[PDB]
């Protein structure tokens, strides 16, 4: 009885950095088209309440970091999942989809952050960072850069930074 | 792509009715299927953005919804300005879309036009041309008639038309037909006459001049 297809099938993901959560309660899951279904990247699940699916989009080389215990950008500065994590990641490639002539500007990552993320946190501010020492009061330029940034996705791009769309179940 | 196929292509209904507008597309979509208004004069108008939700400015007499690949605006308590061009519209994951359109006429009872014809502007005339302009006032349907009758024989190849769009007002259409001539040929004819034939008249209606 439970949803997922509406998780799955979404036409566009979320940017990583403002991963999208729907909530799962009061039903069983079928699964099939889930896990029976080849064409993922990854599959790969550790260890109900209740389930959370969370979706969005990263490049190939970053899948290594939806992980419990993994760190690089996104481990650390865009989610973060626990040790604790009984869930599962299932990832598969969209270039076909999300990639364009130019550098699909709708899927971004956070660059910089003062400190890392907590398991299952969104920061979604976009205050400039300030790298240097001086008071930055909202310009940027020399030290001080804004902490979003594009993946622009290419067709020609190799795997290692092609789109993946990530779902993660968690429970 | 994903192409976005919207229906009925026109739709004539009264004042407070219900009306239904559909869009049948390629694939399928989700939170990323918005509806527009464009009024007639001007630029388009959001109503409805992620498939149903409500927006901002747009009243709560319009409403969306659908699933997969159908999906349906319906106004309510239709209003006289409610009429319009309404256009879908899909986002990414390669590509953008919207449809043909969909037009909304707002039916009301018949209403004759007042004809009034103006023969040319010495102005005109010392400068080469004749222009014999007929106009149309405030009338409904659309769907009428004009002919130009000159010294009582059908003209034909040199005048033209022009309606204006439904007047949010008084539901109304006004056109102008328009016979232009050159000086010369003008000289060639006595009686200039505009003959008009709409629904809501009982026999046809000419007004005429002489040269
Ligand atoms: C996605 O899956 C859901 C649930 O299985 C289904 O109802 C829906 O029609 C599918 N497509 C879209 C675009 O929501």
């Amino acid at each position: 009885l439970c949803p997922f297809g509406e998780v799955f099938n979404a036409t566009r993901f979320a940017s990583v950095y403002a991963w999208n959560r729907k909530r799962i309660s009061n039903c069983v899951a079928d699964y099939s088209v889930l896990y029976n279904s080849a064409s993922f990247s990854t599959f790969k699940c550790y260890g109900f309440t209740n389930v959370y699916a969370d979706s969005f989009v990263i490049r190939g080389d970053e899948v290594r970091q939806i992980a419990p215990g993994q760190t690089g950008k996104i481990a650390d500065y865009n989610y973060k999942l626990p040790d604790d994590f009984t869930g599962c990641v299932i990832a598969w490639n969209s270039n076909n989809l999300d990639s364009k002539v130019g550098g699909n500007y709708n899927y971004l990552y956070r660059l910089f952050r003062k400190s890392n993320l907590k398991p299952f946190e969104r920061d979604i501010s976009t205050e400039i960072y300030q790298a240097g020492s001086t008071p930055c009061n909202g310009v940027e330029g020399f030290n001080c850069y804004f902490p979003l940034q594009s993946y622009g996705f290419q067709p020609t791009n190799g795997v290692g930074y092609q789109p993946y769309r990530v779902v993660v179940l968690s429970f | 792509d994903i192409q976005m196929t919207q229906s009925p292509s026109s739709l004539s209904a009264s004042v407070g009715d219900t009306v239904t507008i559909t869009c049948r597309a390629g694939q399928t979509i989700n939170t990323f299927l918005n509806w527009y208004q464009q009024k007639p004069g001007k630029a388009p108008k959001l109503l409805i953005y992620a498939a149903s939700t409500l927006q901002s400015g747009v009243p709560s007499r319009f409403s969306g919804s659908g699933s997969g690949t159908d999906f349906t605006l319906t106004i309510n308590s239709l209003q006289p300005e409610d009429f319009a061009t309404y256009y879908c519209q899909q986002s990414y994951s390669n590509l953008y879309t919207f449809s043909q359109g969909t037009k909304v006429e707002i039916k009301r009872t018949v209403a004759a036009p007042s004809v009034f014809i103006f023969p040319p502007s010495d102005e005109q005339l010392k400068s080469g041309t004749a222009s014999v302009v007929c106009l149309l006032n405030n009338f409904y349907p659309r769907e009428a008639k004009v002919q130009w009758k000159v010294d009582n024989a059908l003209q034909s190849g040199n005048s033209q038309e022009s309606v204006t769009e439904q007047d949010s007002k008084d539901s109304t259409y006004s056109l102008s037909s328009t016979l232009t001539l050159s000086k010369a040929d003008y000289e060639k004819h006595k009686v200039y006459a505009c003959e008009v034939t709409h629904q809501g008249l009982s026999s046809p209606v000419t007004k005429s001049f002489n040269r």
